[PDB]
């Protein structure tokens, strides 16, 4: 019983550090497309205000 | 989804500010004569009052 429970425990810690390495490098890739898209914005806006 | 949506308003905005640049120059050569009118009025109000 023993031997099963460490079993377990070693598929969930697997799942659990490969998920987190991959989720990490989404999140990275994510922000900074976001940070390129809105600096679009912000070039847009003040081309914009100056027109007004 | 944000962003994409304000990018598009604000590119259908500019193109319509950009019509209304194009029809105002047709008429501003003649401005480096404003200050000189505006004293010139001013001074002659004052020799009539």
């Amino acid at each position: 019983m023993v031997e099963m429970i460490e079993s377990q425990t070693l598929l969930l810690t697997y799942l659990t550090i490969k998920m987190q390495k991959n989720l990490f490098r989404l999140e990275e890739k994510a922000e900074r497309n976001l940070l390129l898209v809105n600096d679009q914005k912000d070039q847009l806006q003040e081309t914009i205000h100056m027109m007004k | 989804q944000l962003l994409i949506k304000q990018i598009r308003d604000m590119r259908s905005e500019h193109v319509a500010l950009q019509n209304q640049q194009k029809l105002a120059e047709k008429v501003d050569r003649k401005i480096s004569d404003k200050d000189e009118n505006i004293q010139k009025t001013r001074c002659m109000w004052n020799t009539i009052m």
